[PDB]
RNA sequence: GGUGAAAUUCUUGGAUUUAUUGAAGACUAACUACUGCGAAAGCAUUUGCCAAGGACGUUUUCAUUAAUCAAGAACGAAAGUUAGGGGAUCGAAGAUGAUCAGAUACCGUCGUAGUCUUAACCAUAAACUAUGCCGACUAGGGAUCGGGUGGUGUUUUUUUAAUGACCCACUCGGCACCUUACGAGAAAUCAAAGUCUUUGGGUUCUGGGGGGAGUAUGGUCGCAAGGCUGAAACUUAAAGGAAUUG
């Protein structure tokens, strides 16, 4: 029961739109649909809806996220520089 | 002792020589003259006689501003660059004795990275 | 045609009193007239003189010290301790092949609330009857050595302020505790304090600034 | 050379008795049968302080785990995850005196 | 056919040495290769040392030195004759001149 | 709706009366329901907090930042945007900051901004993929879509609208001093064509 | 001609030969 | 600024040079060696964590469980590919300035992709020691890395006794090196490239004149660039290796 080979989730799109576009969608499509780790309750309950917001299906806490994934990579590289330049000012 | 003091920072490129005198904290400069002034070449901007003809015209204002004695600071281009002093740099330091300015406390400021950025010229080299 | 130097007001430079010779030389500044006076770019300046010139004993010849101007008082400017370099020639002259070069530092804040990270440099030597051509140290030596190099580098900068270490490094008190400590591991020629870098500073207060100046 | 924690916990795991989780730990706290409690780093400060106050009452040593409840549950060698651990007997391990 | 048993210069049991840039060509070359002659100079040289020690303060003073280690690629090092060509058995000798 | 940058609703207690006062903030990516937002010059440096700009060290990144004090925010409101403080001033309460467009602008150190970079992530990476996906995009925004090409209209409808082939026929770069009704195409255009400028 | 450049030369030949054969659908 | 000389370009909106403070990205100097580690590719700032590996020590344990391998699999420099992050430097394409009979270049200024990272591909390098793995056997010599054993050897303190470092002798296990040819080879050379017409310890892979040609075709893998597999017709007396003298 292997079903598709390449497309997977984007088999829904059939022959339409072109490979690269269809292919680029699958990436983010899988990101946004994935379940993530609650930094609070500690389960993989974090799901999306309404891009930018992410909640826990059990502990009911909602985190402002990236659009299609929970951590903007550039935004974690922010939290660092924020934490860094804070620890310089308070030390 | 007396000897009103200044800091004479000499930078010798293979293509030119910098002779620069300031006060102790490096802010206010006294006079700076280089080989590209005292000759018409583009070849001789680094000339040993150039950099010697430089310290000369410095010294007239050095005693005139009131810097009687001067430290000495020498560097090549450094960083990713040649690191080896130019031709006129040593014919400058000496020509500072033709002034009457009193030298002291020599030291070398050539910038020497901790293993820096990639070098110019591209691998297979500079080929001629 | 113009000449900036007409109008140039000359100033006298006062070192800290944790040193010996306090007369550095005559710095100059542009005049104090209206629109941006001459206490503006005087105050913040940073000077570097040789420790042989400060203490008068030339035994210190290879140690440069950064001296930060803090206050300007009555045509007489006052400074404090900023940083300490090793110059170049000496530092490179201590680097010889066929031996281990050790480096260390640690960040430590002092009691006067100066956050500091101060560097140490060591080496290793043949001892006496050694026929072994090179001096190299085992890595599991260089580890705990550099550790206690910093553990000693901590407790000295930590317990006291900057005014004490300004006079602690002059005799090289710290270096001797490193040869006293690391005697038991490897021979270790040429222990020093190569650089101290002044990161965080308090502000003004002129009670540690005048615990310095006015006496010399 | 150093036992970290989880070695000490692995010995606690099969030597003497223990219980796992908020409810059961409160029992042990209310019975004074608890020598130590370990609290996972991600447990909510409400439970953290409710456990801290419960514990200081009966005077039980308190330790804050460095990991979340996910790694702590595997630190007791259990397959599920646990937010707080109560040590009913040290058995053949220490943890009670040493370095904590 | 093999000219040398160091082949250009010594590796002998490693896979790589992070190559170094030439101080003349900028030509790249492995650190295990690449002729390196440490060069220390007097800060003054010439007859400068005389009237310089004259012109200075401090008693008698002392003279600093510039410290540079230059790395050379073959093509440059041979042209600039840091190193020359030797004979079949002359090349063999590794003793420094 | 029609905003791709989630909103965070922050309650506050009214200083001068006993009531609750709700605020609408743009969530900063890592702001989360239940967290405590701190607001003022004495406030700490943490994601979600709003601070004066001179009150942060340079290098600090911030969003929803006011162009002048107390206008309640302008710059970097969009999903995924931030502005970095590049320096401060002793004189006249000035910071200086680099805006997302890249141009640096010098504003008042008393002006505010919230610590972080707005949520909503990489939203524009995902291809629209369909006409309908762009249809609902603008159904909730404004009706600019779809767009009929001026070169496709008749001369009455657009300067481009000259026909018999499809071509613009005169320079597609219009002046700045041009008049309303002549301005279509590349408007102030400094230069034109493919750049590749990193 | 250089070994390497004979390689690049036929690597271009095989591309053009694939392309002409492609017109046979 | 820049070269052999120049020009390009930067500049009295103060250029290069000077100082104070700040930002981003790379890199990890000197130490650095015919020294280390890893299956290779490779790996070079400090501390912590997570697991790993050799050699050694051993009067533990198991007791043939092993050796080498078609298939199949893990990893695999660099460039390169798809996406975001990044973008300091260097820098294909390119743009130029010079150079030459020409100069699509070498040299000079700028500079796109690249270079950096994350996720995913790609699976090629003179990926070289151009030298399969296991086991035995045959020769002297000093340096050295790690471990162990013996030194009533040595040096620094306050038992000048104690953990160290140094010296010396022995012994495994390493990265190399030197001399000799015992042998071997076409030679260059080689402690293996010896123990080969006195031709067999075990085992894996490849080659069979030069071309044509790594071409054509089929298959297969890849997003693609490409990789893997891989002919024949026909053509030709040389091609080639090492060494010698010119
Ligand atoms: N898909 C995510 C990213 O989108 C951007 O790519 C898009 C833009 O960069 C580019 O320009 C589009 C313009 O065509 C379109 N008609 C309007 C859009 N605002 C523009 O974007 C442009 O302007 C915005 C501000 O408006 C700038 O912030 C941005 O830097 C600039 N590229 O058009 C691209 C799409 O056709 C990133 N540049 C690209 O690297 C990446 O694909
Ligand atoms: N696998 C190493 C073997 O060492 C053997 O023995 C060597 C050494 O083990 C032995 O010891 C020598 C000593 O003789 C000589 N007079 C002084 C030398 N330092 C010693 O070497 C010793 O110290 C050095 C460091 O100094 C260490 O690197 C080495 O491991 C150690 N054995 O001396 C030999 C060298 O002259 C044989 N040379 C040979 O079988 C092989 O090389
Ligand atoms: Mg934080
Ligand atoms: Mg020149
Ligand atoms: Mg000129
Ligand atoms: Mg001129
Ligand atoms: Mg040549
Ligand atoms: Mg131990
Ligand atoms: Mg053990
Ligand atoms: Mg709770
Ligand atoms: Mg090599
Ligand atoms: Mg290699
Ligand atoms: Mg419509
Ligand atoms: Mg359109
Ligand atoms: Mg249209
Ligand atoms: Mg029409
Ligand atoms: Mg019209
Ligand atoms: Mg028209
Ligand atoms: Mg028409
Ligand atoms: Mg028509
Ligand atoms: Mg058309
Ligand atoms: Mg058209
Ligand atoms: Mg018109
Ligand atoms: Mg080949
Ligand atoms: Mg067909
Ligand atoms: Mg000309
Ligand atoms: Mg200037
Ligand atoms: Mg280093
Ligand atoms: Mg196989
Ligand atoms: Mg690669
Ligand atoms: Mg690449
Ligand atoms: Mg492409
Ligand atoms: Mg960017
Ligand atoms: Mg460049
Ligand atoms: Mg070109
Ligand atoms: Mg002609
Ligand atoms: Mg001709
Ligand atoms: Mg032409
Ligand atoms: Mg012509
Ligand atoms: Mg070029
Ligand atoms: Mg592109
Ligand atoms: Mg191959
Ligand atoms: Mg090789
Ligand atoms: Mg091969
Ligand atoms: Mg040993
Ligand atoms: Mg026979
Ligand atoms: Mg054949
Ligand atoms: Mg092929
Ligand atoms: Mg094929
Ligand atoms: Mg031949
Ligand atoms: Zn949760
Ligand atoms: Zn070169």
């Amino acid at each position: 029961a292997k079903r598709t080979k390449k497309v997977g989730i984007t088999g829904k799109y059939g022959v339409r739109y072109g490979s690269s576009l269809r292919r680029q969608v699958k990436k983010l499509e899988i990101q946004q649909h994935a379940r993530y780790d609650c930094s609070f309750c500690g389960k993989k309950t974090v799901k999306r809806g309404a891009a930018g917001i992410w909640t826990c299906s059990c502990c009911k806490k909602t985190v402002a996220g990236g659009a299609y994934t929970v951590s903007t990579a550039a935004a974690a590289t922010v939290r660092s520089t924020i934490r860094r330049l804070r620890e310089m000012v308070e030390a | 002792n007396s000897q009103v003091f200044g800091v004479a920072r000499i930078y010798a490129s293979f293509n030119d020589t910098f002779v620069h005198v300031t006060d102790l904290s490096g802010k206010e400069t006294i006079a700076r003259v280089t080989g590209g002034m005292k000759v018409k070449a583009d070849r001789d901007e680094s000339s040993p006689y150039a950099a010697m003809l430089a310290a000369q015209d410095v010294a007239a204002k050095c005693k005139e501003v009131g810097i009687t004695a001067v430290h000495v600071k020498i560097r090549a281009t450094g960083g990713t660059r040649t690191k080896t002093p130019g031709p006129g740099g040593q014919a400058a330091l000496r020509a500072l004795a033709r002034s009457g300015l009193r030298i002291g406390r020599i030291e070398d400021v050539t910038p020497v990275p901790s293993d820096s950025t990639r070098k110019k010229g591209g691998r297979r080299g500079r080929r001629l | 045609v113009v000449d900036p130097f007409t109008r140039k007001e000359w100033f006298d430079i006062k070192a800290p009193s944790t040193f010996e010779n306090r007369n550095v030389g005559k710095t100059l500044v542009n005049k104090s007239t209206g629109l941006k006076s001459a206490s503006d770019a005087l105050k913040g300046r940073v000077v570097e003189v040789c420790l042989a010139d400060l203490q008068g004993s030339e035994d210190h010849s290879f140690r440069k010290i950064k001296l930060r101007v803090d206050e300007v008082q009555g045509k007489n400017l006052l400074t404090n301790f900023h940083g300490m370099d090793f110059t170049t020639d000496k530092l490179r002259s201590m680097v010889r092949k066929w031996q281990t070069l050790i480096e260390a530092n640690v960040t430590v804040k002092t009691s006067d609330d100066y956050v500091l990270r101060i560097f140490a440099i060591a080496f290793t030597r043949k001892q006496a009857n050694q026929v072994k051509r090179h001096s190299y140290a085992q890595s599991s030596h260089i580890r705990a050595i550099r550790k206690v190099i910093s553990e000693i580098l901590t407790k000295e900068v930590q317990g006291s302020t900057l005014a004490q270490l300004t006079s602690k490094l002059i005799p090289e008190v710290i270096n001797k505790e490193i040869e006293n400590a690391t005697k038991d591991i490897f021979p270790l020629q040429n222990i020093h304090v190569r650089k101290v870098k002044l990161l965080k500073q308090p502000k003004f207060d002129v009670g540690a600034l005048m615990a310095l100046h006015g006496e010399g | 050379s150093q036992e970290s924690i989880n070695q000490k916990l692995a010995l606690v795991i099969k030597s003497g008795k223990y219980t796992l989780g908020y409810k059961s730990t409160v029992k042990s706290l209310r019975q004074g049968k608890s020598k130590l409690i370990i609290i996972a780093a991600n447990t909510p400060v409400l439970r953290k302080s409710e456990l801290e106050y419960y514990a200081m009452l009966s005077k039980t040593k308190v330790y804050y785990f460095q990991g979340g409840n996910n790694e702590l549950g595997t630190a007791v060698g259990k397959l599920f995850r646990v937010g707080v651990v109560s040590i009913l007997e040290a058995g053949d391990s220490d943890i009670l005196t040493t370095l904590a | 056919p093999k000219k040398r048993a160091s082949n250009g210069r010594n590796k002998k049991g490693r896979g790589h040495v992070k190559p170094v840039r030439c101080v003349n060509c900028s030509k790249s070359i492995p650190k295990d290769k690449a002729i390196k002659r440490m060069a220390i100079r007097n800060i003054v040289e010439a007859a400068a040392v005389r009237d310089l020690s004259e012109a200075s303060v401090y008693p008698e003073y002392a003279l600093p030195k510039t410290y540079n280690k230059l790395h050379y690629c073959v093509s440059c090092a041979i042209h600039a004759r840091i190193v020359r060509v030797r004979s079949r058995e002359d090349r063999k000798n590794r003793a420094p001149p | 709706s029609g905003r791709g940058a989630p909103l965070a609703k922050v309650v506050f207690r009214d200083p001068y009366k006993y009531r609750l006062r709700e605020e609408i903030f743009i969530a900063n990516e890592g702001v989360h329901t239940g967290q405590f937002i701190y607001a003022g010059k004495k406030a700490s440096l943490n994601v979600g907090n709003v601070l004066p700009l001179g009150s942060v060290p340079e290098g600090t990144i911030v969003s929803n930042v006011e162009e002048k004090p107390g206008d309640r925010g302008a710059l970097a409101r969009a999903s995924g945007n931030y502005v970095i403080i590049i320096g401060h001033n002793p004189d006249e309460n000035k910071t200086r900051v680099r805006l997302p467009s890249g141009a640096k602008k010098v504003i008042s150190s008393d002006a505010r901004g919230v610590i972080g970079v707005i949520a909503g992530g990489g939203r524009v990476d995902k291809p629209l993929l369909k006409a309908g996906r762009a249809f609902h995009k603008y159904r909730l925004k404004r009706n600019s879509w779809p767009k009929t090409r001026g070169v496709a209209m008749n001369p009455v409808d657009h300067p481009h609208g000259g026909g018999n082939h499809q071509h613009i026929g005169k320079a597609s770069t219009i002046s700045r001093g041009a008049v309303s009704g002549q301005k279509a195409g590349l408007i102030a255009a400094r230069r034109t064509g493919l750049l590749r400028g990193s | 001609m250089r070994a390497k450049w004979r390689k690049k030369r036929t690597r271009r030949l095989k591309r053009k030969r694939r392309k002409v054969r492609a017109r046979s659908k």
